[PDB]
């Protein structure tokens, strides 16, 4: 029902989701996505992409039972936090990362 | 290579000691140390990662790498010769998981 309402939404609008047609993740890949994120790590859906640094989402994940807009909406929520948590684990690494500071014992 | 660099500086020590102990003679090690390379301590310097479950894959690796770091080159993994002074160079399955290679 919610794809066909998805489908129904990009045929009045052009079919302009192309990733945002369902990712169709299993509720056990989302998991499993979560739990990769979960490291700080850049999934799927999380990946490091070129103008992300961090989580960017794969092709619009479907939820159990709908489609991918507020599935992958609240993935993307999700996403933000792993996207933080990738960087803020980069910047985690800042003292052992700036080796060569000259920044003291602050860094 | 860093066997023949480590040989020369042996020598190289040797050549100095002689030259400044006049005539003090010094422990000369069996040769058989450092001419085996099954002998040095360093990582020793799989099945296909697209086909192995990933889990299966990762014990796998993990396997590897208790061996690399215990100095035996692993399955997935594994520290080679390095070039002079250096590190034991680790090459990877290129077919693992991103994040688990990764990690």
């Amino acid at each position: 029902f919610c794809r066909l309402r998805q489908g129904e939404l990009q045929v009045l609008g052009g079919a302009l989701l192309q990733a945002p047609q369902p990712v169709l993740v299993k509720e056990s890949e989302l998991v499993k996505d979560t739990l990769n994120v979960l490291l700080g790590v850049v999934s799927a859906t999380f990946s490091l992409c070129q103008p992300a640094q961090a989580f960017t989402v794969k092709r619009g994940v479907h939820v159990s039972g709908a489609s991918p807009e507020s599935v992958s909406s609240l993935l993307s929520e999700v996403a933000e936090c792993g996207t933080h948590y990738a960087r803020l684990s980069d910047f985690s690494l800042q003292p052992v990362l700036d080796s060569s500071c000259s920044k003291g014992l602050v860094f | 290579t860093w066997q023949q660099s480590l040989e020369l500086t042996r020598k190289m020590l040797r050549d100095k000691q002689s030259k400044k102990n006049s005539g003090q003679r010094l422990p000369v090690l069996p040769a058989w140390v450092y001419e085996r390379p099954a002998l040095l301590g360093d990582f020793l310097p799989a099945v296909p990662i697209g086909s192995l479950p990933l889990a299966s894959q990762e014990a796998a690796v993990v396997e590897d790498l208790l061996y690399v770091l215990v100095g035996v080159d692993g399955r997935y993994i594994s520290a080679q010769p390095l070039t002079g002074r250096q590190g034991r160079t680790f090459l990877v399955d290129p077919n693992l998981d991103l994040s688990i290679r990764e990690l």
